[PDB]
RNA sequence: UUACUGUUCCCUGGGAUUGGCUUUGGGCUUUUCCUGCGCAGCUUAGGUGGAAGGCGAAGAAGGCCCCCUUCCGGGGGGGCCCGAGCCAUCAGUGAGAUACCACUCUGGAAGAGCUAGAAUUCUAACCUUGUGUCAGGACCUACGGGCCAAGGGACAUUCU
RNA sequence: AGACAACCUGGCGAACUGAAACAUCUUAGUAGCCAGAGGAAAAGAAAGCAAAAGCGAUUCCCGUAGUAGCGGCGAGCGAA
């Protein structure tokens, strides 16, 4: 579906839960943000994912490939 | 044109991984008896018991369809009213010690001897000839015991001793890899079904983990028990 | 599951094609290191780095084997060492009129460092059993002449 | 409010980002050794098929000493002085079953390893502030982005 | 951008009240806040359902039962 809010990236924003132990309520969990280091390929760019947007940032051709002109360096 | 070795060779026409059933392991156990003379075929069988103990033990013996039954000549040799009960049983030649002159000629027309024991007096002097022939009857082999129709009706059959030992795989030759292809099978066969029915009722699950076909000197082959 | 190749205090050499460390490679070794990821897509690719250095047994070897075939029926060496000094000689051999008699009939040059240790001196045939390398060898006779 | 049912915050632990070595200490897969000699067989055989040819690049006698199983009545193995060369098996003897040649386990240790915990070090993140170099012409006390370097060090924090 | 009238998709998300008490439940995933697009959207030709008979896109209307089932199986909701 869709991680929690924290940031971007990639993912979108919040999505709450709930519970169920003895009782069923709309619990505000969070996300696993996290962040990552990435140099070599480009420039310094702290990618703050969710845990679950890495392998779709530095795995495929997101920016591994080493392009020299084209838009802002950055993601946007 | 190529220059090889002993190993590397016959552990090329062989898998581990693959299970070779016995027809199939039949074509390819004589391929891997590439040594002098006549080599033997054993087998070796991973029994899941406990050697530490008695009633996990296995003892028996199995009747092997070759290498024994009538093809052998077996001769025997007693006194008394024992030699009667020789030849009425099925014997292909009895007699008293006399013939005892005959094998020293150099008539040995025979593979299996057995006698009493009130006639060992004389033929352990045959020890030097009969003795390393391993002709030489012992109570060991069952060769010497007064009911002699019982023994030479025995042989009629013949049966190859096996038991267990401090690790629990047992195995025994059921030939060689000189004896034809059909033979080869009946007797690897006979001697599983045989053994099976020798398991403890003390063992739980699985009673076999693993079989294996082995010659003297040469790789192994895991064989399907249940074919 | 990655590919070390360069070996460095780890338990794997030439790239490792069984299981391997986790955790390790994924900011480290694979980064301004050893390009590993030993995926479908680069397995091929390994494959081409060491399969070029197998067929020199099944090419290298045979461009090399012939030696023993090519030198086998040659005429018999003749080559004098000045034989005198009433049964000895003057001249000496050590390497060269072991392999330098090559060139003393129709052309054909053979490298010096393929000759076993001498032989006494005399005049009788002499055995140079020429040994290219660890995998194949050669025979060589060498005769002298009274000059 | 020491009424009940929940929750925010403040905390603890496991699983993830935190991965790579070393030291000590368990276990498992088990490698190499050591008690399944009660008696008889003078010699410890835990055993089957050999039962008779083979073995010649993986431990085959004594005086003397120690350890390892019982120098601890006698044996096997590592060695200094003394110290024949092809060997062993075997009939008989004889226990239910006996050790050479070709193949084979437990309880408990050492070693090679897998793995669950403490205790150290460095570094590949991460955290953070911090000489300085930068987005210059920002001749403004400042968040943020980047290089280099230093410190802590993959033990927080964050998420379930 | 219209500080967009309703309908529609999506994110987030009550209470009063009902349960003749009330924290489960129900009452509302309504109202309300916010984002986007169309004038239709959404959904849509099906690892469905049924069944060994066969139907066979989605959506909408009338039935099949407001039975079955679910629930301090209480209130109440409500299939195919």
């Amino acid at each position: 579906r869709i991680c929690p809010f924290t940031g971007k990236k990639s993912n979108r924003a919040n999505k709450v839960s709930h519970s169920n132990h003895k009782t069923k309520k709309l619990q505000f969990v969070n996300l696993q943000y996290k962040r990552i280091w990435w140099e070599a390929g480009k420039r310094y760019v702290k990618l703050r994912l969710s845990t679950k947007a890495i392998k779709t940032i530095e795995k495929n051709g997101l920016d591994a490939v080493a392009k020299k002109a084209g838009i802002d360096l950055s993601k946007k | 044109r190529t220059r090889s070795k002993r190993f590397l060779e016959i552990q090329k026409l062989r898998e581990i991984k693959q299970e070779y059933d016995l027809k199939t392991a039949l074509s390819l156990m004589k391929q891997m008896s590439s040594t002098k003379f006549v080599e033997t075929a054993e087998a070796h069988f991973r029994l899941n018991i406990d050697p530490k103990y008695n009633d996990q033990q296995l003892r028996a013996t199995v009747s092997l369809p070759k290498g024994t039954g009538k093809t052998v000549k077996i001769a025997v040799l007693a006194q008394g009213d024992k030699i009667d009960e020789a030849k009425a049983a099925g014997a292909d030649i009895v007699g008293g010690e006399e013939l005892i002159e005959q094998i020293k000629g150099g008539f040995m027309d025979f593979d299996k001897l057995i006698a009493t024991s009130d006639m060992m007096a004389k033929v352990a002097s045959l020890g030097r000839i009969l003795g390393p022939r391993g002709l030489m009857p012992t109570p060991k082999a069952g060769t010497v015991t007064p009911n002699v129709a019982q023994a030479v009706e025995e042989f009629k059959k013949g049966k190859v001793e096996f038991r267990v030992d401090k690790t629990g795989i047992v195995h025994i030759p059921f030939g060689k890899l000189n004896f034809e292809e059909e033979d080869l099978l009946i007797n690897l066969f006979a001697t599983i079904k045989s053994v099976e029915t020798n398991k403890p009722t003390g063992a739980k699950g699985v009673y076999w983990k693993s079989a294996h076909i082995s010659s003297s000197m040469g790789p192994s082959i895991r064989l399907n028990i249940r074919e | 599951k990655v590919i070390l190749k360069e070996d460095v205090t780890d338990l794997g050499k030439q790239g490792q094609l069984l299981d391997v460390k986790a955790g390790f490679f994924r900011n480290f070794l694979l980064p301004t290191g050893k390009a590993q990821l030993m995926t479908p897509l680069l397995l091929k690719e390994l494959k081409m780095e060491d399969e070029r250095i197998e067929a020199e047994k099944q090419r290298v070897k045979e461009e090399a084997q012939q030696l023993a075939m090519v030198f086998q029926t040659v005429g018999a060496f003749k080559v004098k060492r000045k034989g005198g000094k009433g049964k000895l000689i003057f001249g000496s051999v050590t390497a060269q009129d072991l392999v330098d008699i090559i060139k003393s009939q129709l052309q054909k040059d053979i490298d010096k460092r393929l000759v076993s240790l001498p032989e006494i001196r005399e005049t009788g045939e002499y055995i140079a059993e020429l040994k290219l390398h660890p995998d194949v060898t050669a025979r060589v006779k060498i005769n002298v002449f009274a000059n």
